[PDB]
């Protein structure tokens, strides 16, 4: 991409948003894994 | 003789200085403003003046000094407080009475009218002496005896020796003649900060820096006369390690050097040192100031003094090492020094390099750091000192990518790596075992094996356990502790016990304020040997966990014991505990 | 006893500078008055001098100057500001000339600005708290007499409203522990409209015997904007260490001060420094800040709360990133909170004080200060995390504790942070509000609170 | 096309009191007034307190509610960009519906037609009050939870069995100013009365 | 199935997207500061050199008279 | 000004415009004065491009009409800073003082910025952005503001100065200043060329300030503005939808998302693409645009007014 | 060259290669003589190099051009020149093949950068001199075999 101060700001914002989304998705995956473990224990 | 011609901010041009030399400090104006010569274009000079140049008058006199930026060494150097440009803050405050630092103070670095008890060696009035010879020693105060070394670049047959008695620095304590001409030497030695101190031979470091903290002493040892690095920005770990070095380190002296940090932070630290007190191994109680020198240059101080504070401190440390003492310097904030250097470079319009720092930043940092090391003295009698630098770093946001951080990591042998995450988790040592390292362990292995041949193997096993600790960490993270085998569970439990019992210290507690290397070695043995003895039995992990409750309590208490009982008693107790743990592990198998 | 010569040897005019020809024995930072051909008067400062030459930077611009009718009458001075104990309670212009329809200051001394630095041996650790009336400051990000705490803001954010609130409500916490509190208020390069706001606030405050409003508009000459914070710091230093009075200083928009220094440096043909700002800007800001601190030999103190504008709403800008090292804190104003219509938009969780522990204590303030601060911090974080989770987990699967943290977050945002513009709050009732929010959780749930404190206060 | 780091832009924002920051993204989407409501600001909001109070003593609260709705929608846009509207609850769904209605009805204006050539203050404040009242009543209804479902079920109920009010709200922008204030005010008061009839009639049978 | 999909998305974001963006940010920082800032100083330095040369030439010409 | 990057067929589309440009009023428009009397000025052009333009003008039968001022790359650099001025003076004399509609194609204005840079550097002047002269804006204004109809004369001057971004950007000083001054911007995108569409004109970055004046019921279909504003919105929103689906998967898309993606596909393929020798009547173009629009239901067509919908949604 | 970041054992690898250096042997007089340039090395590394070279017993055929970080920065630039000139004399003018080794070429790059910044020359990428390619050529571009002579560098 073309380098510029505005481009640097946009890239930094995109990185921050990606980090936040990754944290949210990790939390969701952990909750789903906990539920799956509970379901597996119930089935057993 | 010499008058200013052009005063453009810090830069000053003075005519009538044909005999001036580059980098020769000069006194500018009636106010005796101090500045260094930069360019000698034509018969004129060019001076950058450290303090504010506001109010200078054209044709105000300029007075040469015939000496570069130098420090007056000798008796009385210990204990006091000095600025970046070697200005005694305490005596300046006493003399001027007020608090503000006068613009153009002229107080000498050490009081030349105070009396010190002097006594020569057994040298004769007509003997032969050379540079670096120890001809006398002085009791500057109790338990900090000060040797008086004849200055380097001075030699000749003895002519006069001052008999023992009460004398001051202004007295001519020594006079001698090399050729028919004779020279008389006082007790004060001047030496430029930029020029290192003459050495006979750079020895190989062969003695660890016992800091009194187990994590630094055993996991990541540092050797006398060796560089060290600390990523100190928060958690007070830098203050903690500095206090530990001042109180318990093997060094006979400490020279703190603070440049360009927060003024109130330096106030706090310079009020903390006098409160710090250390007990003697002979049972005496002393004050750390009696062996401590402090060079603090806050942000309000001129930028040139901030840059020169580091060199002043390292020259003081070298002078202390000249009589064979082991001395440790502590650069408070190398990042602040680099920022000061950047500001000076911007003043000089030097071509910017990576991230804006001047291109010589790495070279100058390497030149400064290369002065540390165990060195044979110059001149007789034979003795050997050491200078070790524990200079810290303050990376921006913790990203170890700034040129200061990169150069420091490239030059420094031992990096201890304080982590803010551990501080958040309430860790007193705050040393991150995952990033710290000790490149000098290979050289220190000789002493490590001489003390205990099994200690190095124990250290290797502990390193392997630490490496497997993160492995077990993601193992528990992905599937949990259930999938761990009995041996894997034992390894994880032993790693956790090591982290929470020995790898961590308690500092504030009287029993864990100081950790002797003997206690550290016995704790490491009692941990690693028990870990193995439990490991080869794989035995059900739950069963051994249930039946090793007493052994686990003994292992935990192997660090709760206070050092009051001393090495003979604590070593015996630790050996008995280890034998009991071995018996419990073997009999029940 | 010497009458300064009035040279009439103007030999070059360019921009704000005028170059004299044959001045005899100038001074580097001398101050000079100019009588133009029309008879109008201008005051100018002397920049770099040379052989018989002296470049003069002229206030109020250089229009109308001619090289054959303009006299440049020297003084031989370095701008000694007039200082006195009666300087309090009056509004002053950028250069110090009173604009409060009052008389000029009759001085007890003529102190030269840019005073000499404090001996680091003579400093002493800051102690005791300084009540500001804003709950977010005095609870979670406590302030101690002697700190130098920036207030990072951005264009559009209501920095000046917070400045006015601090100026009015500031007081000493030690009221219940058992009036020497003065607020030198400096404003550099304010807008034309906020000048009316400051005049109104300082003309009906009710405690005029405390404040001194050094005011420097945007359309005032730049060099006035450089000198204004220095004048304010000099007056504060006098009233603190030469009159034994606790002093608070608020520097408004020091980014404008940095821009002013940039403007002055360029006029001297100096090469611009990193990112445009001069390299000596670090030294200049250190010189401005380090004048604070507590002196052992004096009972007074100086506490700074400089308000700094961070351009582009990021900290990577040279001025905020540079002032981060010198100071020991950061109280950010968050744009989203302003959008959420919370009047004090202080992002408490990002904000911190590097030495907030000194303000918390037993003798000063109250015993439970640190406990409630840590509990509020941790609970806010947990509430933010729970809200983020509820954004993606549907909020049906949240446990009871999750709902407790959600409601606590809502209450903390809408009842605690959102203080009114005039709702002055003592630290005791602020902590009472904190306990009101805290007591929702079970006594056993507040893990971060030590024992013997829950039993004392959780019973309400 | 250039960020605020531009020296002219920074210098202006260091002095200018009101910033009508137009965003190029809105210009691409052909939103013609194109003011970005997240980055714009007006430091005059405090001095205008007297005029707002005398014109309509409740405009400040509805304006703050509209600002909160816009900010909340812009906040959870990132979350939707990751997970999607599947996890959106009743409150989030109604907030986004109101935000979309505000964006396309209130914040847009054609200016090439008598509908949006010139909007007097009374018409604008009436649109704002209508939208905010709808949002508040819908939130209260979905919070009631009557009929054992409430929530997003009630949201669908008001978007389907009560959508004529929604269409009249989104078409309220077309109230011709030439009809005069006494006529448009009456029309908007009638629409407000009909909206109050909803979320009460919808609550009559407990959803 | 849902956990597999979520884990795939999370792993992709952690490995691909963030590690794609961060080098881009570093390259953008280097292009601006490493080149534009360096050039600006060099341009101004050459300009100052031109001014100094002009002043020296003027002084020498005056002295030769 | 047509914004392009190195390698894109800006010269080809310029030649196509030269061959196809003509009046539109009620589709009615000898017209010798209506003949555009193209004046072509090439600066810093590879000899292949000059030969191409020469051959195209000769083949199109316009050799008795067009005029060529050439400053090839091998030709001296300085003449590039005079050639466009000469061309504009000739256009002014041919239009204002002779009553002929005139069209001008300045080629590679970056090759003119380079001449400005060389001249400024050779004089040791203070540089501007990227070392370009501080007065590049003044020169570009002087070279662009010499076109437009004049009240007292029947002539006119309409110029299409094509431009080459250095690294395919816009923040570069020359394209930036040109965007500031000129009343339009046609964008040719590398992405479209990589997808092999002969006119790579990205319709989203595009802009014409005087668009609202040229169109109208007196000379165009009444729905032209609506049609354009809707296609633009749908294309922009569909591009956002495609960006979202690139990470959430094609399965997570909704029915409206699928409609937007199909609209994007048929817009980029059937609509944007056109023959290298085949024109499109404005009414035929509007018919194609309406076919593209009618994919969506009447409800989704928010921008189009109902009055134009009734006369066009069925056809 | 060897590409190896800081802290890596590349110094140990270089020492092992120099001590174990030899022809394929598929002769001792013309055997590998090693010219060991050392630009900007640490004192500990210098002592390590000296001891390791003295230990292998191949001192009879190895030349050390040591330049510590304490030495002046400009004096580091001429160290590779001197080392390569001595290598040229040994190989082409005497016959024996020379295996030239230069450690920490990045230190040489830093020395070039410092010298160029001192004289204020036109900067290439990362502030390095614009002629660094030519200088690195004049250092590197000497290895090869000359037709009329049996040497090899």
């Amino acid at each position: 991409v073309v380098p510029t101060v505005t481009m640097l700001g946009v890239m930094k914002s995109r990185l921050v948003g990606a980090t936040r989304g990754h944290a949210l998705l990790k939390k969701k995956s952990d909750a789903l894994t906990v539920q799956f473990r509970q379901i597996l224990k119930n089935i057993v | 003789y010499g008058y200013v011609r052009k005063v453009s901010g810090p830069v000053v041009i003075a005519d009538g200085m044909n005999g001036a030399a580059m980098y020769e400090l000069v006194r500018v104006g009636h106010d005796n403003l101090i500045g260094e010569i930069i360019r000698l274009e034509g018969d004129s000079a060019t001076i950058q003046v450290y303090e504010e140049t506001a109010g200078l008058m054209v044709n105000d006199p300029v007075l040469r000094t015939h000496k570069p930026l130098s420090v007056e060494l000798g008796p009385g150097i210990l204990g006091n407080i000095f600025d970046g440009i070697q200005r005694p803050l305490k005596t300046i405050a006493i003399r001027s009475g007020d608090v503000y630092i006068p613009r153009g103070v002229s107080v000498p670095a050490l009081d030349k009218d105070t009396l010190w008890e002097f006594q020569p060696k057994k040298i004769g009035e007509g003997d032969l002496l050379t540079g670096g010879d120890l001809y006398a020693t002085v009791f500057e105060n109790s338990l900090m005896q000060h040797h008086v070394a004849l200055p380097p670049d001075a030699m000749g047959k003895v002519t006069y020796v001052a008999p023992a008695g009460q004398y001051s620095l202004k007295d001519t304590v020594l006079e001698l003649e090399f050729q028919g001409v004779k020279k008389s030497f006082t007790m004060l030695q001047a030496w430029p900060v930029r020029t290192p101190r003459p050495v006979s031979s750079k020895l190989a470091a062969d003695t660890p820096l016992l800091t009194g903290q187990r994590v630094l002493d055993a996991l990541f040892p540092s050797v006398l006369g060796g560089t060290c690095a600390i990523p100190g920005a928060f958690g007070c770990g830098k203050t903690v390690i500095s206090q530990a070095l001042s109180k318990y380190s093997n060094s006979d002296t400490v020279v703190y050097v603070g440049c360009g940090e927060r003024g109130n932070e330096m106030a706090e630290v310079l009020m903390d040192f006098p409160q710090l007190t250390m007990t003697l191994p002979d049972g005496r109680e002393e004050s750390v100031m009696k062996r401590t020198t402090l060079v603090a240059n806050t942000s309000n101080m001129p930028v040139a003094a901030r840059e020169a504070s580091i060199y002043t401190g390292i020259t003081i440390a070298e002078y202390f090492r000249d009589m064979g003492y082991n001395v440790s310097m502590m650069a408070d904030s190398t990042s602040r020094w680099a920022e000061a250097l950047r500001e000076i470079s911007g003043r000089l319009a030097e071509m910017p390099a990576d991230s804006g720092y001047p291109a010589y930043l790495a070279a100058r940092l390497a030149s400064f750091y290369e002065r540390a090391g165990k060195v044979k003295c110059l001149g007789g009698p034979e003795r050997t000192g050491s200078v070790t630098i524990v200079g810290a770093v303050s990376p921006p946001g913790g990203d170890f990518s700034d040129p200061v951080t990169s150069a420091t990591l490239s030059i420094v042998q031992v990096f201890w790596g304080l982590d803010k995450k551990l501080a958040q988790r309430k860790h007193f040592p705050s040393v991150n075992w995952l990033i710290s390292y000790s490149k000098y362990s290979t050289a220190l292995e000789s002493f490590y094996e001489q003390f205990d041949p099994d200690f190095i193997n124990i250290r290797t096993k502990a390193r392997e356990v630490l490496q497997r600790e993160d492995d077990l960490n993601e193992i528990v993270q992905l599937v949990g502790k259930d999938a761990l085998a009995e041996g894997d569970k034992i390894t994880l439990e032993t790693a956790k016990l090591l982290r929470e019992d020995y790898l961590a210290q308690n500092a504030f507690t009287p029993y864990d304020k100081f950790c002797p290397f003997y206690k550290s070695v016995w704790m490491m043995r009692n941990i690693i040997h028990f870990y193995n003895l439990a490991n080869q039995a794989v035995i059900t992990y739950t069963l051994i966990k249930h039946r090793l409750g007493d052994l686990f309590y003994r292992l935990v208490s192997q660090k709760f014991e206070d050092p009051a009982e001393g090495e003979p008693a604590l070593v015996a107790k630790f050996k008995k505990l280890h034998e009991d743990l071995t018996a419990g592990f073997r009999a029940l198998e | 006893l010497e009458v300064a010569m009035e040279y009439r040897t103007v030999t070059g005019v360019a921009g704000p500078l005028v170059i004299l020809d044959k001045v005899k024995g100038p001074k580097y930072y001398e101050i000079v008055n100019i009588r133009l051909g029309d008879g109008t008067m201008r005051r100018g400062q002397v920049l770099e001098v040379d052989g018989e030459k002296a470049v003069v930077q002229v206030f109020e611009g250089t229009s109308g100057i001619d090289n054959k009718f303009t006299t440049v009458q020297f003084t031989g001075e370095v701008l000694k500001t007039p200082v006195s104990l009666d300087m309090l309670g009056r509004i002053f212009n950028g250069s110090g000339k009173p604009i409060d329809n009052g008389p000029p200051i009759l001085p007890e001394a003529y102190l030269d600005i840019s005073g000499s630095s404090i001996n680091p041996s003579e400093r002493t650790y800051p102690e005791e708290m300084i009540q500001t009336g804003i709950s977010t400051i005095d609870v979670m990000n406590s302030i101690a007499r002697g700190q130098k705490i920036p207030l990072f803001s951005a264009a559009g954010l209501p920095h000046n409203e917070i400045a006015a609130q601090i100026c009015r409500q500031a007081g000493l916490v030690k009221r219940l522990e058992k009036d020497n509190f003065a607020i030198v208020f400096a404003a550099m390069g304010v807008n034309m409209e906020t000048a009316q706001f400051f005049k109104r606030d300082f003309e009906e405050n009710g405690s005029m015997e405390r404040v001194t409003l050094f005011l420097n508009l945007a359309n005032d000459p730049t060099i006035e904007r450089i000198i204004t914070p220095r004048i304010a710091l000099t007056t504060a230093e006098y009233l603190a260490y030469e009159c034994g009075k606790h002093v608070l200083v608020i520097l408004t928009d020091m980014s404008s001060y940095a821009d002013a220094l940039r403007e002055v440096s360029a006029a001297r043909e100096e090469v611009p420094g990193r990112r445009g700002y001069p390299g000596y800007m670090y030294t200049d800001l250190a010189q401005i800040y380090e004048r604070a601190g507590r002196i052992e030999g004096r009972k007074g103190s100086i506490t700074q709360i400089p308000i700094l504008t961070m351009p582009n709403d990021d900290i990577t800008h040279p001025t905020p990133d540079l002032t981060g090292y010198i100071t020991e804190g950061q109280i950010y104003i968050d744009r989203q909170l302003q959008n959420r219509q919370i009047y004090p938009p202080i992002n408490v969780l990002p904000s911190l004080s590097r030495l907030m522990k000194s303000a918390i204590g037993e003798g000063m303030t109250r015993r439970d200060h640190s406990d409630v601060s840590n509990q509020l911090y941790a609970n806010y974080a947990i509430g933010k995390d729970v809200q983020a989770m509820k954004a993606v987990v549907g909020e049906e699967a949240l446990s009871s504790e999750d709902l407790l943290y959600l409601e606590f977050l809502d209450k903390f945002e809408r009842k605690f942070v959102a203080q009114g513009a005039y709702d002055s709050r003592n630290i005791f009732q602020s902590l009472d509000l904190a306990w009101t929010l805290l007591r929702i959780f079970p006594r056993e749930l507040l893990h971060r609170i030590p024992g013997k404190t829950l039993d004392q206060y959780y019973s309400r | 096309g250039g960020d605020f780091s531009d020296p002219v832009t920074s210098a202006t924002l260091s002095i200018v009191q009101v910033f009508w920051g137009l965003d190029k993204k809105l210009a691409q989407r052909k939103h013609f007034p194109s003011v970005n409501w997240l980055i714009s600001y007006s430091k005059y909001s405090t001095a205008l307190e007297s005029f707002y109070e005398q014109f309509d003593p409740d405009f400040i609260n509805i304006r703050t509610k509209a600002r909160e709705v816009l900010q909340r929608e812009d906040d959870l846009n990132e979350i939707v960009q990751l997970v999607g509207k599947d996890a959106l609850a009743e409150g989030d769904k109604i907030t986004l519906e109101t935000a979309k209605l505000l964006r396309e009805d209130y914040l847009a204006q054609n200016a090439f037609t008598p509908y949006d050539k010139f909007c007097p203050f009374y018409k604008s404040v009436w649109m704002m009050r209508n939208i905010i009242h709808f949002y508040n009543l819908a939130n209260q209804a979905v919070e009631k939870g009557a009929g054992m479902d409430g929530q997003k079920i009630t949201y669908t109920l008001i978007k389907h069995r009560l959508g004529d009010l929604f269409y009249r709200l989104v078409s309220q922008k077309f109230e011709d100013p030439a009809e005069g204030e006494p006529a448009l005010v009456a029309k908007f008061k009638k629409l407000h009365e009909d909206l109050t009839a909803g979320f009460r009639a919808l609550e009559d049978e407990t959803r | 199935l849902t956990l597999d999909e979520a884990i795939k998305t999370t792993n992709r974001r952690v490995n691909a997207l963030e590690n794609v963006v961060k080098p881009r940010l570093e390259n953008t920082i280097t292009y601006i500061k490493g080149e534009l800032d360096e050039l600006e100083r060099e341009d101004f330095f050459r300009l100052k050199k031109i001014q100094g040369y002009k002043k020296r030439e003027i002084e020498r010409q005056l002295a030769s008279s | 000004p047509l914004f392009s990057a190195a390698g894109l067929p800006h010269n080809e589309i310029a030649a196509q415009i030269c061959r196809q440009a003509g009046l539109v009023k009620r589709l009615e428009k000898d017209g010798e004065e209506d003949n555009f009397a193209i004046v072509f000025a090439a600066m810093g052009v590879n000899m292949e491009t000059a030969q191409f333009f020469k051959r195209d003008f000769e083949e199109n039968g316009s050799m008795e009409r067009v005029t060529l001022f050439l400053n090839l790359a091998n030709d001296p650099t300085i003449e590039r800073i005079i050639t466009p001025r000469i061309a504009l003076t000739t256009a002014e004399y041919l239009a204002y003082e002779c009553g002929k509609h005139v069209l001008v194609i300045l080629t590679d204005m970056s090759s003119y910025a380079d001449a400005l840079r060389e001249v400024s550097a050779a004089r040791e002047e203070v540089p501007g952005r990227r070392g370009y002269p501080g007065y590049m804006y003044t020169d570009l204004a002087q070279i662009y503001e010499r076109a437009g109809r004049i009240e007292g004369r029947k002539g006119s001057i309409t110029q299409i100065p094509i431009l080459t971004m250095p690294n395919d950007d816009i923040t570069h000083p020359t394209p930036d200043l040109t965007g500031y001054i000129t009343e339009g911007q046609i964008y040719i995108d590398r992405q479209l060329q990589n997808r092999q569409i002969y006119p790579p004109i990205n319709v989203l970055p595009s802009l014409s300030r005087l668009m609202k004046s040229a169109i109208g019921e007196g000379m165009t279909r009444r729905d032209h503005s609506d049609v354009s504003n809707q296609l633009y919105a749908n294309y922009a929103i569909g591009k956002d939808v495609q960006a979202m689906k690139a990470v959430v998967g094609e399965e997570a898309l909704s029915s409206e998302d699928l409609l937007y993606l199909e609209f994007l596909d048929k817009f980029e393929r059937k609509f944007v693409a056109q023959g290298a020798y085949d024109s499109r009547n404005i009414f035929q173009s509007l018919d194609l645009a309406w076919t593209l629009l009618r994919i969506f239901p009447r409800e989704l067509l928010h921008r189009i007014p109902g009055k134009t919908l009734d006369q066009y949604y069925s056809r």
